[PDB]
RNA sequence: AACGAGGAAUUCCUAGUAAGCGCAAGUCAUCAGCUUGCGUUGAUUACGUCCCUGCCCUUUGUACACAC
């Protein structure tokens, strides 16, 4: 319910802060599962306008 | 006042234009269009009110000199209005015009 | 369905006809020639008509309308309407 | 003053709303990207245009 | 605009009320009081 | 003989009988032609069956109902049951089935409350 | 080259009362207002800062709070100014305890304050006075709120020191031509202005110095009368 | 040329029937004089909730619209307009009074303005219909106006509202009645000519909103 | 007390 | 001489419901200063939420997969 409540502004937040948790790799493996939980379930909410957004930052963030 | 209700309903009175205060002596109908009635009165103005917006005369009509007491509309024309005043000087208008000073 | 019976005479005139009180309801006038084919889909949509005047005339059913006219070359002596497919042979006179 | 035809898509629930007014996520109809979180006041249900007046202007809590 | 001015603060027709009054409430009282000696 | 069948029409406490019976294309209620229902306003809600499905399906037939019980309202709507629902019956004894069908499919389309009463009993909660 | 109306003899202008929803018009509604009415024991009596202190004390009340003498005044230069004999304010009187009070235009208002607190225990529990000729009710206890008996095309504005000062005839020309204006007029001693926030679109002030409430009311009067040319 | 026949024989019922009758026969119209073809909700946002989809006689539909949630809204728009003209003290239960006065509004609407008296109604509705309201915040000791959007639902009940309150208010205390008041409103409505208690009072709760946003 | 949801999107 | 639909406060109500109308009975308690049946016409708004005022429950999975 609370990553439905947030709109895509704090969705690109978040991104941008997974991106900083990969460079910051021991909290990654330290709490990999609700990590990935959390990143499927928002892009599965949030999939249509994240395609439809253009931006390379979104690219290679998500790469 | 001109009073304007349907015939053969004396009880209904649909609508009551509150004219110039001085006496409204001819009130007339129009022959193409039918929802724009033209009255003229002591006040020597004929005033063209549209009956759905019947708080304001959607257009005035001056430039006669005393007691305008006749007009007639024309029938190929849907705009054009004759007005006799009582100083002889029939006065011929055209409605999409200005409209305050005759033809 | 069981229910219609399509009669087709030699002036044109398309004549439908419920078959259980056997009563007359419909009249189509698209040909003025005989009419030797008449056929109704199997899901009781369309229905094609073919006449001596070169003509394939096919109509609606669940309206009442005519949805359109071809025109071919020879007159139409017969044709036959295989439903699984939607596909109907006409056999012409060149 | 150019008024705007939104898309209620998804009425946003355990969020703590003052009584009366309900949250919502709105798709723009003209442009079938964008979403918008706003507050309703009547009621709502899930796929239906709403009229927003100002339209960059995203909703939050009223406690 | 025209102006007024504001009301603020028979003797027979009182007594004849006051006495009204007084026979309503002592008879009221009366019969409630016989009715508790009854029961 | 003669093709005949009855049916029936309620709203709260009115009852309407309809006999439908083959003839000459009229319609009476309670001794009285069709075109006499005296709530004056709702004689179009006694029409809705009758230009539903056309003046032909009438017109060979007679009909003849009679109302009680209930008041205005109640009465109007009795009536206008009874009529949808014998004229479907007729068109399925006597006439045939497919004609019966899309009486039924004109008829609900419009408003199911023709053929079968809704009984509004209570919902205790 | 423009006639004159048929009959030139003075009529008096109606009398704007709650029915009538459609005249441009203004509103004066001297709000939070202190008139309660009190028993001492045999009698019923207006409360008065000045002279009955102690029982204010076994109240436990402001003396500071409890002066309707400011309102009587406003009440005074209300009804006497000209825009009152012109015909074109009506006032309402909303007590600090919540009644809303309509004050007919007509009303001439006794002036020694002894006669006027007489007249409003009168009121406050009468809930009616009519007038001598005794064919009209001028003071009318109604319901709240305002809102529900004011014009539908009105501006709600309040007099505030802090909010920055503007010229009457200047907002009285800046509004429409059938929009009417309701002026929300402190009648506190001395407190907060923050009381119908929820009622106002705006707050204006009128000098760069405190008022008497008698004094911002004479003031935007007589910049309205100077705006509709009286 | 085609040409579908599916009438052979004159039909003359023995009951005689009405010419206009068999006009309604024809076509389903309401009252027998307005059709409802060639009448669109000139506002999207609204199409699916006034309901102008389902041509109707009289407007007499009794059917049970108060179980679900928007059954309201599925209800045709004429029954919710006389439902609300029927909602008074003295008028409580009165349908058949208020759709003798709706069928006097519509005769007035079409003498007046020559072009249809339901496509007036409902331009009437999508125009006074508001779209921004003001909620109360909570606070606790101290509140002010913050400022939301409004449904399509509680705008068409606002709208109809309004109207209603505005013509019963109008003729209150008049020489004219509530259908000649109401006729009035409802031109004025639908022209939004500024002059009608419904756009004043939409106009006064949007302006509300644009202020405390 | 701001909810779950509020709370995030703060942090 | 009172009186023009009745202030502040407080209460009640979600569909054949609120409200209007009448006809009838007088059933071992109650009821005639009225009580109880019966039909008639018959809507506006919510049908969501625990944000406020309350009330209540749980903080040991036990119940046997799977998942959490």
């Amino acid at each position: 319910d609370a990553l439905m409540v947030m709109p895509f502004s704090y969705v690109l937040k978040f991104l941008k802060f997974i991106d900083t948790v990969m460079q910051n790799k021991t909290l990654l493996h330290s709490h990999l599962p609700l990590i990935c939980k959390n990143l499927f379930f928002i892009i599965k909410f949030n999939h249509k306008e994240l395609v439809s957004q253009k931006n390379e930052e979104l690219k290679l963030q998500i790469n | 006042l001109v009073s304007v209700y349907d015939s053969y309903n004396p009880r209904t009175i649909l609508l009551s234009i509150n004219a110039s205060t001085h006496p409204t002596h001819v009130t007339k109908f129009h022959t193409q269009d039918n929802k724009i009635l033209a009255t003229a009165s002591d006040d020597r103005v004929t005033r063209l009110w549209d009956i759905s917006n019947a708080y304001e005369p959607q257009l005035e009509l001056t430039g006669a000199t005393d007691y305008v007491r006749t007009l007639s509309f024309i029938p190929a024309a849907p705009h054009l209005v004759a007005t006799g005043s009582y100083d002889g000087l029939i006065r011929l208008y055209d409605t999409r015009s200005s409209g305050s000073t005759p033809i | 369905c069981g229910n219609f019976g399509f009669i087709g005479s030699s002036n044109g005139s398309i004549t439908i006809y419920n078959m259980q009180s056997g009563i007359l309801r419909k009249k189509y006038k698209l040909h003025k020639r005989a009419v030797t084919g008449i056929s109704l889909d199997g899901m009781n949509r369309k229905m094609v008509s073919c006449g001596l005047d070169g003509i394939v005339g096919f109509y609606d059913f669940n309206k009442s309308t005519l949805l359109g006219k071809l025109k071919l070359d020879a007159p139409i002596t017969a044709m036959v309407y295989h439903r699984s497919s939607d596909l109907f042979a006409l056999a012409l006179d060149d | 003053t150019p008024v705007t035809l939104a898309k209620v898509i998804k009425v946003l629930g355990r969020t703590g709303s003052r009584g009366g007014v309900t949250q919502v996520r709105v798709e723009f109809l003209e442009d079938t990207s964008r979403t918008i979180v706003r507050n309703v006041k009547g009621p709502v249900r899930e796929n239906d245009i709403l009229v927003l007046m100002e339209s960059e202007r995203e909703a939050r809590r009223l406690r | 605009i025209p102006t007024h001015a504001p009301k603020y603060e028979d003797r027979t027709r009182s007594e004849i009320n006051k006495m009204k009054a007084q026979l309503k409430k002592e008879r009221k009282f009366t019969m409630k009081e016989i009715r508790k000696d009854a029961k | 003989a003669v093709p005949s069948v009855q049916t029936f029409g309620k709203k709260k406490s009115a009852t309407a009988v309809a006999h439908v019976k083959a003839g000459k294309g009229l319609i009476k209620v309670n001794g009285s032609p069709i075109t006499l229902v005296e709530p004056e306003i709702l004689r179009f809600k006694v029409y809705e069956p009758l230009l539903l499905v056309g003046l032909d399906k009438f017109s060979n037939i007679d009909i003849r109902v009679r109302v009680t019980g209930g008041g205005h309202v109640s009465q109007v709507y009795a009536i206008r049951q009874a009529i949808a629902k014998g004229l479907v019956a007729y068109h399925q004894k006597y006439v045939d089935e497919q004609s019966k069908n899309e009486l039924k499919k004109a008829f609900t389309s419009y408003d199911r409350t023709l053929l079968i009463a809704d009984s509004r009993r209570p919902e205790p909660k | 080259q423009k006639a004159l109306p048929a009959s030139l003899v003075p009529q008096a202008p109606p009398v704007l009362t709650s029915k009538d929803k459609i005249t441009k018009r203004m509103i004066v509604v001297l709000a939070m207002a202190s008139l309660e009415t009190h028993k001492i024991s045999d009698k019923y009596v207006l409360l008065n800062c000045d002279d009955h202190q102690g029982l204010l004390k076994k109240m436990g009340r402001d003396i500071s709070e409890a002066r309707p003498d400011i309102t009587h005044q406003c009440l005074l230069t209300l009804l006497d100014s000209p825009i009152n004999k012109a015909g074109k304010l009506q006032v309402y009187i909303q007590t600090s305890r919540g009644i809303l009070i309509e004050v007919n235009p007509t009303v001439r208002i006794p002036r020694t304050f002894k006669r006027f607190s007489g007249l409003m225990v009168q009121l406050l529990h009468k809930l009616s006075i009519r007038s001598v000729n005794s064919e009209e009710k001028l003071l009318k206890v109604i319901k709240n709120p305002i809102t529900d008996h004011l014009p539908t095309k009105c501006r709600k504005v309040t007099l505030s020191f802090d909010a920055p000062v503007i010229r009457v005839q200047d907002y009285i020309e800046k509004l429409d031509d059938d929009e009417s204006i309701c002026v929300f007029v402190g009648a506190m001693a001395r407190g907060k202005d923050n009381f119908a926030d929820e009622y106002v679109d705006e707050k204006v002030g009128l000098s760069n110095y405190p008022l008497s409430a008698s004094v911002a009311c004479s003031k935007f009067c007589h910049g309205a009368e100077d705006a509709w040319n009286i | 040329d085609f040409e579908v026949v599916e009438e052979f024989t004159p039909v003359v019922l023995a009951t005689p029937i009405p010419e206009e009758v068999q006009q309604a026969q024809t076509e389903i119209k309401l009252f027998n004089k307005w059709s409802f073809e060639e009448v669109e909700v000139k506002d999207a946002s609204l199409v699916d909730y006034v309901q102008v989809r389902q041509p109707i006689f009289v407007a007499h539909t009794a059917g049970r619209y108060a179980n679900k949630r928007f059954r309201k809204a599925q209800c045709p728009i004429i029954e919710r307009l006389t439902n609300s003209l029927m909602m008074n003290g003295r008028n409580n239960g009165k349908k058949l009074k208020a759709v003798r006065i709706i069928k006097h509004t519509l005769d007035i609407i079409n003498v007046l303005t020559d072009q249809n008296p339901i496509q007036v109604v409902v331009d009437a509705i999508t125009n006074t219909g508001p779209r921004e309201d003001t909620t109360r915040v909570g606070g606790g000791g101290a509140a002010r106006r913050q400022a939301v959007d409004v449904s399509p639902l509680r705008r068409v009940n606002q709208a109809i509202a309004l109207l209603t309150i505005g013509a019963r208010e109008a003729a209150f205390r008049n020489i004219k009645t509530i259908a000649e008041t109401l006729a009035e409103e409802l031109i004025n409505a639908a022209k939004g000519s500024s002059t009608s208690y419904a756009i004043k009072k939409k106009d006064e709760l949007e302006r509300v909103a644009k202020s405390n946003r | 007390s701001l909810k779950a949801g509020e709370r995030l999107m703060e942090a």
